[PDB]
RNA sequence: GUUCUUUGUAAAGUGCCUUCGAAGAGUCGAGUUGUUUGGGAAUGCAGCUCUAAGUGGGUGGUUCCAUCUAAAGCUAA
RNA sequence: CUUAGUAACGGCGAGUGAAGCGGCAAAAGCUCAAAUUUGAAAUCUGGUACCUUCGGUGCCCGAGUUGUAAUUUGGAGAGGG
């Protein structure tokens, strides 16, 4: 039921092509079917309605640059609580003694430094540490500051009004 | 721990022939400038190309005068492993690291160690704020943590740091290793080894969508903007690192 | 059961020889038709105000192939081996062993597509080629000989 | 009311394109049934549908091979504006000054901030550019009250149109960036106070001061690049 | 009739000389079961079984000769 | 209209019943599939912006090389000169 197909005509090799169909000009010739496309968009270009591709960088180094720059206000007497529904997000609590020189006894006591640190985050009363410096140069870059940000933001959006 | 193609074990070999013959080549004619027996060689000075921003290449003589550099570590080229002089140079300015960045102050010794490692790095003269900004947002110090641990590198937080390491070399803070780098000072080589490397961040930084795309097009305005000399009479290539 | 000249595919080009086939190939690729229109509007930006070579691409219709198969002036045929009917191409690996013109089969008929701006392709042909390239394909065709046209010999028989 | 479930099923969107509108709308929680039933028509959600199907159709060119129509994608592509998404939130001006307590927050800290293969150089660069803008302003027309120096970083007051604005800038160090924190949700608070500030600085600037946007000059930030360089002319 | 525009090495036609020169298959055909006719050379169609050719094939007339080119399609009165 | 109630068939019986020619009415022819645009799918659907809107144009999207256009249908036809 299966025998080897016997390839009992590609044994032999063909020396000429198939047909002897005479090659015409335009195959040696420059396609004049592009020749009728350039003399189309030629016509197009003195006629206007197409611009160069020269001009087309011209028309965007003098456009898009002005980007947010008109008011949008205006005279805006509107307000947008006006509906009780809008919370007003509540701007944060005006900062109460902690600076990098404050009064010394802010400075916490040695046993509530691990008392601190032993209470869990989000239910404690200061997010750091209260600390005195002598000098405004011996002011530590404050580590725990993205994550002030970030909490806020997650505050804003999940936190429920 | 996977199997390697029998094309990339012979590109390796094919292009560090290519290192191998062009270090050497750059070390003769360095070594034959030194000695004063300028007989018969290419020629007898040195080049500075400052390619700059329509790419305009200059064409300037190194002068004798002690100048500042931030050499910038790029990885190039393609399938080249790093020779012996190669692995000298940068484990002596410390980099190792792919998108790392050191300064050092440019003389006639520094120089020709400049032209060997001219394709792995990108060099150039930064400004004042370059300098600055690179500082106040990058630096590592290596020091000892809480009790036992030494290895950790942290961060330029503070200045009593600063105090503790430093201090009686006349440095106090951060700003004032920041003067003795941008100003060619005594205490350059105290300060230089205390932020040891940089770490700058790579260009595009993503394998994706748009990530791709635009590593290709930074990747054709690399061979633009960089050209490997490899001859022996190698202009050094100075880009802008203010723009970098 | 297959009948031998059908599953003369299936035994498609190796791992090492494909990829380099199309490092060949993805060098003659047909201009995108984006392109052809921003290259005429070139033309017609400069024609309108104030010479070119024949251009070397690859060679991808059916038709086109069939033509250009058995006129010589094929050198190397790339045939996709999953066609929705396997008859439109099952004589084409015959034909061309008759005229001839080397010729693989690649898998992936998709990846034809690749390399020529369209969906699929069934097959596709180098025909003329660049000056540099010209031992790169001719050398190319010798692999293709070896290691497909001689390793599979038997290609013709066997169910 | 509805939960975050079915307002999420309701528009049709993703979790996180769902939480992207909700932060460019000020909308917060249960959700409001009508606050939801009206974001549902609004060109932004049109416009994520939009970058959806760019996302595809550029990894169909990349993917093939093709390049140069991937680069003319890129071309032929507009992105979303937050333009109208203010004047529907922050209606009159004294309104927008009231949220800008909270915009130049964010701002300031991404101005000093290293960037990772999270946040772009040009991001950062941007963010400080208009911390710069408003810096330049506030001592321009001489609004500052209060300054506060705390271990966090620095507090000022700010008379800004007489209300009083409050906000935070740190002190200029490399900060730790933890793995911790999820820097695509900061991106898109950071997106709309931008546009929030750009807009914002607009109305200040054309109202009683300068032109906007000022130059800066190239030799002056070259040797600063903070306060002292970027020159402001009035008329 | 009146005008406004016509274009590009554009589109054809005629005669001569040379170089080539592919036309439809589960169809034609054959066997049989029904249907249609007034149909004698089962005509026409259907079903079922089998199923071709290329100096071919289909149909007609006294050993040739004449005649057309199926198995694709459109179309006023 | 005629051919014609003819040829032809019909337990040659109820009977069935054409056609070609001829004369007129009216008249008109044509398109595919077939061998390569291969020096460039040259073709079309749509979406969108305008315009003089039973449509035209630009720009984008797709369809399409398993073939969409030009040329050819035996009355030949095509390649060239």
């Amino acid at each position: 039921p299966y025998e080897p197909l016997i390839d009992w005509f590609t044994r032999h090799e063909e020396v000429m092509p198939l047909t002897a169909v005479p090659e015409p000009k335009r195959r040696f010739v420059p396609s004049k079917n592009e020749a009728k496309r350039v003399m189309k968009i030629v016509r197009a270009i003195r006629e206007g309605r197409i611009i160069p591709p020269k001009k087309l960088k011209e028309m965007k180094e003098k456009e898009k640059i002005e980007n947010y720059q008109y008011d949008l206000w205006g005279d805006s007497t509107e307000t947008n609580d006006h509906v009780m529904h809008l919370r007003a997000p509540k701007l944060p609590p005006p900062t109460n003694e902690e600076s990098y020189n404050p009064p010394e006894e802010y400075l916490l006591s040695p046993e509530e430094k691990e008392a601190w640190e032993n209470t869990e985050y989000s239910e404690r009363e200061r997010n750091f540490i209260p600390q005195k410096y002598s000098a405004l140069r011996k002011v530590p870059g404050y580590g725990e500051s993205i994550r002030e940000r970030f909490e806020r933001s997650l505050d804003l959006y999940l936190a429920p009004r | 721990n996977k199997f390697v193609r029998a094309e990339s074990i012979v590109a390796k070999t094919l292009a560090t022939s290519r290192e191998k013959e062009r270090i050497k080549r750059v070390s003769i004619l360095e070594d034959k400038k030194a000695k004063n027996e300028t007989q018969h060689i290419a020629s007898g000075k040195d080049f500075i190309l400052k390619i700059t921003e329509g790419l305009i290449r200059e064409k300037t003589t190194y002068d004798g005068k002690p100048a500042l550099l931030f050499i910038v570590r790029v990885r190039g080229p393609l399938a080249v492993n790093i020779p012996n002089k190669a692995f000298k140079i940068l484990s002596l300015l410390r980099l190792v690291e792919t998108n790392t960045g050191v300064f050092v102050k440019l003389t006639k010794n520094v120089y020709p160690l400049l032209k060997v490692i001219a394709p792995y790095v990108v060099i150039g003269k930064p400004s004042l704020s370059s300098i600055r900004s690179l500082i106040q947002k990058r630096g590592r110090i290596i020091y000892k943590g809480e009790n036992e641990a030494e290895p950790h590198e942290i961060v330029l937080n503070d200045n009593n740091i600063v105090e503790e390491q430093l201090g009686d070399h006349g440095i106090i803070c951060v700003e004032d290793i920041i003067h003795e780098i941008a100003t060619m000072g005594e205490s350059f080589s105290v300060c230089n080894f205390f932020l040891q490397p940089f770490k700058l961040n790579r260009e595009v930084s993503g394998f994706g969508s748009l990530n791709r795309l635009r590593k290709i097009k930074q990747r054709e305005a690399e061979s633009r903007t960089r050209q490997f000399s490899n001859a022996a009479t190698a202009p050094v290539i100075e880009v802008d690192i203010d723009s970098l | 059961k297959v009948p031998p000249t059908i599953a003369q595919f299936q035994y498609t080009l190796d791992r090492n020889t494909a990829a380099e086939t199309f490092k060949l190939f993805n060098k003659y690729r047909p201009e995108t038709a984006a392109e052809k229109k921003e290259r005429l509007t070139k033309e017609a930006a400069a024609v309108a105000e104030g010479a070119s070579p024949k251009p070397y691409a690859v060679k991808y219709g059916l038709n086109h192939v069939v033509a250009l198969i058995e006129n010589k002036k094929a050198k190397l045929v790339l045939i996709a081996n999953d066609v929705d009917p396997i008859e439109l191409v099952v004589f084409l690996p015959a034909l061309c062993k008759k005229m001839g013109v080397p010729y693989a089969i690649v898998k992936g008929k998709a990846r034809l597509g690749t390399l020529v701006n369209q969906k699929t392709s069934a097959v596709a042909a180098l025909t003329e080629v660049r000056a540099e390239d010209e031992a790169a394909l001719a050398k190319l065709v010798s692999t293709i000989d070896a290691n497909f046209a001689d390793k599979y010999d038997e290609v013709k028989k066997h169910w | 009311f509805i939960t975050r479930s079915q307002a999420v099923r309701k528009l049709q969107v993703s979790l996180a394109d769902f939480r992207r509108l909700c932060i460019f709308k000020g909308i917060y929680p249960f959700y409001y049934a009508k606050d939801i039933q009206y974001l549902m028509h609004e060109p932004v959600l049109a416009k994520f549908r939009e970058h959806k199907t760019f996302a595809r159709k550029l990894t169909r060119a990349l993917g093939r091979g093709e390049v140069s129509s991937a680069k003319r994608l890129e071309e032929n592509r507009d992105s979303y504006t937050l333009d109208h998404i203010i004047k529907e939130r922050y209606p009159s001006f004294p309104d927008a000054i009231r949220d800008i307590d909270d915009a130049l927050n964010m701002l300031f800290l991404f101005s000093n901030l290293p960037s990772t293969n999270q946040v772009s150089s040009k991001i950062i660069n941007d963010a400080q550019k208009i911390c710069n803008q408003w810096l330049a302003y506030v001592a321009k027309e001489r609004l500052v009250r209060k300054v506060f120096v705390s271990i966090k970083g620095v507090y000022y007051q700010a008379n800004i149109k007489g209300e009083e604005v409050r906000w935070l800038v740190p002190f200029k160090f490399p900060e730790n960036i933890p793995s911790d924190v999820d820097f695509r949700i900061m991106l898109t608070f950071l997106e709309f106070y931008s546009t929030l500030l750009h807009f914002v600085l607009y109305k200040l600037y054309t109202d009683s001061g300068l032109i906007y946007p000022p130059k800066l000059d190239l030799k002056k930030d070259k040797i600063i690049s903070g306060l002292s360089s970027y020159i402001l002319e009035s008329r």
